[PDB]
RNA sequence: UUGGGCCCGGCUCUUGUCUAUGUUCCUUGGAACAGGACGUCACAGAGGGUGAGAAUCCCGUGCGAUGAGAUGACCCGGGUCU
RNA sequence: GCGAGAGACCGAUAGCGAACAAGUACAGUGAUGGAAAGAUGAAAAGAACUUUGAAAAGAGAGUGAAAAAGUACGUGAAAUUG
RNA sequence: UGCUGUAAAGCUGGGUCGAACGGCCUCUAGUGCAGAUCUUGGUGGUAGUAGCAAAUAUUCAAAUGAGAACUUUGAAGACUGAAGUGGGGAAAGGUUCCAUGUCAACAGCAGUUGGACAUGGGUUAGUCGAUCCUAAGAGAUGGGGAAGCUCCGUUUCAACGUGC
RNA sequence: AAACUUUCAACAACGGAUCUCUUGGUUCUCGCAUCGAUGAAGAACGCAGCGAAAUGCGAUACGUAAUAUGAAUUGCAGAUAUUCGUGAAUCAUCGAAUCUUUGAACGCACAUUGCGCCCUCUGGUAUUCCGGAGGGCAUGCCUGUUUGAGCGUCGUUU
């Protein structure tokens, strides 16, 4: 998951089962005033959801992840 | 198979999360009578009727 | 004892044939239970003779 | 070929899960539960299997609501808040 | 099936008699919760009697003619000649009876 | 323990808002934490106090709705007596009591007496 | 001969609190709760626990006493207002 | 069903099928079928340490009233075996 | 270790063991086993025996390791021979996938290896499917049967638009 | 004569009888009347600092409030936890709540986490499109309200 927090500033997300990618889109942008450029989303066989967040070029995803505090 | 539904692929998370050993603090506990768990399953072995 | 005590199986005889006593057995599979004796006051399991 | 080679055709399953008793027991041609009998109104249930009676009843699940209704009684179905002591 | 000198039996024993035995282990149980009863009905309305006054009647039939018994309750004419209504007699211990 | 529930029930409506969203950032931050102590018992504290707080805001909110509807006919259904499903079928008191005029005469006319005897 | 409403009681139900007398001496034993000696209480020598068979070590038991909540057109006794 | 008190009842192949994570594990497409399985010790005090061994283990030692109680645990019969 | 009794049996010495148990007068019964192709559990002889023989076939060296016929790598010898022993999928399975560790059990020899065991990781869609359509068919409603569970019927003897 | 076979004894095995226990069962008695559209019984999936099950619970998830009580919990860990006290633990009690997806199960459908429509608010240059939040839309029957239909029918006017 953190390769892709550098090399493609995509920050990746344990998301809710019953969220869908508007909601998701939504919850980032009020939680960390970050815009995306798409979400790609994913049930995992644990039975969890993993969502995929590609920020715009306007944010630097490794910025933000160190600003959540996870690297 | 690759396509299954999701009421397929839920019961198949939970099986998964099911077939774990028994965690050994457990077995420290006052009046423990756990030794193992006696629910394992596998694959080849015992299918999940489902 | 319980009026049904012994008699919670659904048995039934083999009948001669298989080189095992007429007794009724246990159906089914898959359970260690199956094919066992049921029903006699000889049999584990089964109802007492006379029951109180 | 009716024993071993015959059952190795087996991949059709004529019961899949059922949604109000989760047993595998509904007919997936006949639309109903061979278990409970959904989707009709009543439960499935015979006198001639007091063993399956005993399987799923009251008191096999968690009875959330029935756990208490004794508890309610026993305080004539009180309405209002306890009161702290003086 | 009939063996020797015995006498002959009616023994009605061929249903499911045992599905239909009642055994009377709670006689004595019985017995003193009804005496409780009996003395809760009592204490509730004291001193008024527990009882109703009951008449006095012939037993019917050729063969309890002689004897004489309670009956269920005093006849029209009868509290008719003691100057009681019936609807008052009933609040005063007193067992009415239309029919006879 | 986390937050008093006494405390809570003297606040207001922003106010007890304000609230739950800064525990549910703490919560939030407890499970960045919670990748790498990984065992941090602080998020069970957390996780209570928004349960106080949900608490607090729904019964002060459902008070509101029980003064509004004080005396009222019709009332939600959630706000009713909440017995059983046969009791509520029974009648009521007035109901049960209910008697016909010649019921009342013959009942006032004829009351149970009080007496003993042997005087 | 006689209507109705409340207020305190009683009854009924549930529930809280409270209560006698050895852990004295010797022996065995890892442990005394065993044996022996001297006792104490008993309206309590039911039962359970405690390192072995414990009335007296602990919880209880027995005896009652005293609070809280309920409940009742269709239980009664008083008040009290119509 | 809920709440109690009992017994010339059974005592783990008995008593409910179930004294145990029992309507569980498991079987069957399905309706259904359906077990086995209680006991170290008062207390883990569940054997520190040394040594041989790749290791499992063994031998010393240690704890314990007892290791003729080491979890493959009270007692430990017979068949069968060295 | 013996004693007593015709006997069923009773008592006793030694060893083992650890919490209850017996004699006598009576009461009571789910009260006595060699058998029932008895029941459940356990154990033998057979017996280190039958056997582990289809699918052409393996060998040398090094590495690893306590240990190598069987693991890895290299060299060789072979085979499947494109209607494959190749490369994918549907059904079915469900984590068997991948990495790391790992050998008590399992892989009817072995094992350092594994689809085993343990810990983690892993499945990203506006365009690929589902989703939508109707097929044989299934089946509510209005009705009509049926004591009823329910049966018939599918626009049907209906005032049928949650219309545009 | 060994070996081997058989018998016996001692010790060690195999196995789990016997003995002794027992938070279980069975039977009898006494007392009580309390499930559900205000959504039951049941099912599925989740929830703990470290849990697979059982037990408990429902995104407020081994629980929230309240009342009582009065120093724990405990296998380890840990307070932005507590001790002459609004105070540890507590299904002790329990009257306030929460109560996922379902289920008689109710918008339609369901081998799908499929497809609508209405109201209010809100984001995207929007009465119409796309997104989000909250609240709604089943059937039979009863009482009532409103709007209607029929030369079934009464009165009146050409
Ligand atoms: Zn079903």
């Amino acid at each position: 998951a953190m390769k892709k927090v550098e090399d493609g500033n995509t920050l990746v997300f344990q998301v809710d089962i019953k969220s869908n990618k508007h909601q998701i889109k939504s919850a980032v942008k009020e939680l960390y005033d970050v815009d995306a450029l798409y979400v790609n989303t994913l049930i995992r066989p644990n039975g969890t959801k993993k969502a995929y967040i590609r920020l715009t070029s306007d944010y630097d995803a490794l910025d933000i992840a160190n600003r959540i505090g996870y690297i | 198979p690759s396509q299954k539904s999701f009421r397929t692929k839920q019961k198949l998370a939970k099986a998964q999360k099911q077939n774990r050993p028994l965690p050994q603090w457990i077995r420290l506990r006052t009046d423990n009578k756990i030794r193992y768990n006696a629910k394992r399953r596998h694959w080849r072995r015992t299918k999940l009727g489902i | 004892v319980a009026e049904n005590a012994g008699h919670q199986t659904s048995a039934e005889s083999w009948g001669t044939g298989r080189a095992v006593a007429r007794i009724p057995r246990v159906g089914g599979g898959g359970t260690h239970r199956s094919g066992q004796a049921a029903f006699g006051n000889m049999c584990r399991g089964g109802r007492m003779f006379a029951p109180t | 070929g009716k024993g071993t080679p015959s059952l190795g055709k087996r991949h059709n399953k004529s019961h899949t899960l059922c949604n109000r008793c989760g047993r595998r027991s509904f007919h997936v041609q006949k639309k109903t539960c061979s278990s409970c009998g959904y989707p009709a109104a009543k439960m499935r249930s015979h006198n001639w299997a007091l063993k399956a009676k005993r399987r799923r009843t009251t008191g096999t699940g968690r009875m959330a609501y029935l756990k208490h209704v004794t508890r309610r009684f026993k305080n004539g179905f009180q309405t209002g808040v306890a009161k702290a002591q003086t | 099936a009939i063996s020797k000198n015995l006498p002959l039996l009616n023994n009605h024993f061929r249903k499911h008699w045992q599905e239909r035995v009642r055994v009377h282990f709670d006689q004595a149980g019985k017995k003193a919760s009804r005496r409780q009863s009996r003395l809760r009905k009592a204490a509730k309305i004291a001193p008024r009697p527990i009882d109703a006054l009951r008449p006095v009647v012939r037993a019917p039939t050729v063969k309890y003619n002689r004897k004489v018994r309670a009956g269920r309750g005093f006849t029209l004419a009868e509290l008719k000649a003691v100057g009681i209504a019936p609807k008052y007699a009933r609040t005063i211990g007193i067992s009415v009876d239309h029919r006879r | 323990a986390g937050v008093k529930t006494f405390e809570l029930r003297t606040k207001s409506k922003e106010q007890l808002e304000s609230q739950l969203v800064e525990l549910k950032q703490e919560l939030a931050t407890l499970k960045v934490q919670k990748l790498q102590r990984p065992s941090l018992p602080r998020i069970h504290t957390v996780r209570k106090n928004i349960a106080r707080v949900l608490t607090v805001i729904n019964l002060n909110q459902r008070e509101n709705v029980r003064a509004f509807y004080a005396g009222k006919k019709y009332i939600p259904k959630d706000l009713r007596a909440k017995k059983t499903r046969a009791l509520r079928r029974k009648l009521t008191k007035f109901e049960a009591s209910q008697e016909t005029e010649k019921a009342r005469k013959q009942r006032i006319a004829f009351p149970q007496r009080k007496f003993a005897i042997k005087a």
